[PDB]
Formats: C-alpha cells, sequence, structure tokens
C-alpha cells in the first residue's frame, strides 16, 4: 500500500493550519499587507477563554483593559462583560 | 503613636484643672504609646517572574499574611506608623490573572 492519501477534506488540524494560512496570506495581498494577522490559532484555547472569564469580572485581563475571524468571535463574548 | 504625646498632655491638664474634688489622674506608660510592637501591624524576590501554578501558592500565603497586618514576603508594607491605617504594596510585575 501507499494510501489512497486524505483529502483536504477530511485532514483537519495539519491542513487546517495550511488552508488558515493561504487565506489569510491571500486577503492581506488582496488589501496590499496594510492588514497584518499572522498566526492561524494562538495563544490556545484555555487561555482565551480564561481570558474572556476575567473579562465577565469588568477588570483588565491580558487582551483587553477593563483564522483571522476570531476578534469577531470575540467582540460579542468580550461585550456581555464590558 | 509619636505626635499624639502632645495632644494627651493639653487634653489631660484640662481636666486635672478642673477636678476640685480631688487631684492626681493617673496614666498609662509611654511604651503603651511610642511602640509599634503592641499593636498588630508593626530577602525578597520578584514574585512575577515564578512559575504561573507556584505563584499562587506564594501569593495567597502572603496575602493571608497581610490581612492581620503582619508584613509580606513579596507584598511589601509601605512605611508609615503613625496614626490609623496602613498601605500595602505588592509587585507590580505579578501576573495580571493574579493582580486584578
Amino acid at each position: 500500500g501507499h494510501r489512497e492519501e486524505p483529502y483536504l477534506t477530511e485532514a483537519g488540524r495539519d491542513a487546517f493550519d495550511k488552508f488558515c494560512r493561504l487565506h489569510q496570506g491571500e486577503l492581506q495581498l488582496l488589501a496590499g499587507g496594510v492588514l497584518q494577522a499572522p498566526q492561524p490559532v494562538l495563544v490556545k484555547e484555555c487561555e482565551l477563554v480564561k481570558d474572556v472569564l476575567n473579562v465577565l469580572i469588568g477588570v483588565v485581563s491580558a487582551t483587553f483593559s477593563l483564522p483571522e475571524s476570531i476578534s469577531s468571535l470575540l467582540s460579542e463574548v468580550a461585550e456581555y462583560g464590558t | 503613636l509619636q505626635q499624639s504625646l502632645e495632644l494627651k498632655r493639653k487634653m489631660l491638664r484640662d481636666k486635672q484643672n478642673k477636678k476640685n474634688s480631688g487631684q492626681h489622674l493617673p496614666i498609662f506608660p509611654a511604651w503603651v504609646y511610642e511602640r509599634p510592637a503592641l499593636i498588630g501591624d508593626f530577602t525578597a524576590l520578584p514574585i512575577g517572574t515564578l512559575p504561573l501554578a507556584s505563584q499562587e501558592s506564594a501569593v495567597v500565603e502572603d496575602l493571608l499574611y497581610v490581612l492581620v497586618g503582619v508584613d509580606g514576603r513579596y507584598v511589601s508594607a509601605q512605611p508609615l506608623a503613625g496614626r490609623q491605617s496602613r498601605t500595602f504594596l505588592v509587585d507590580p510585575n505579578l501576573d495580571l490573572s493574579i493582580r486584578e
């Protein structure tokens, strides 16, 4: 064997990162280079959730003082605590 | 603790002159007033560079000392020892999640 070589539809934690990096770079070219969002993920999942848990206390955190589509996800979950 | 020694004596003289049915009112000794050792509120490192799951234990132990007036380890008791209150200073390099 060698395998039937898994598609982009199947594999989703390494090809997912590859696609995320690629569409991020494509959008940055389509604007020109004045957008600039590195890292398809980062910091982690749990760290950002604990950050948002501290946002609901109504005080400072590590990303506020109180893909790249994470900010659209992050705004409604921070605006609960604001 | 030192500044109060004046006000006490002027107030005592006011009541000593007034008393005509007696003389000689008593006082408590000077070390009741002067010493910051009879009250509850009388080497180090930056706490921020420590790992997080040791920082929580260290800061909690320090704070429990701090509440009862005893000076901390990574919380320094700022200088006073006159009137009422006192202030304490935790390090501003402590991790944000703990610090808030």
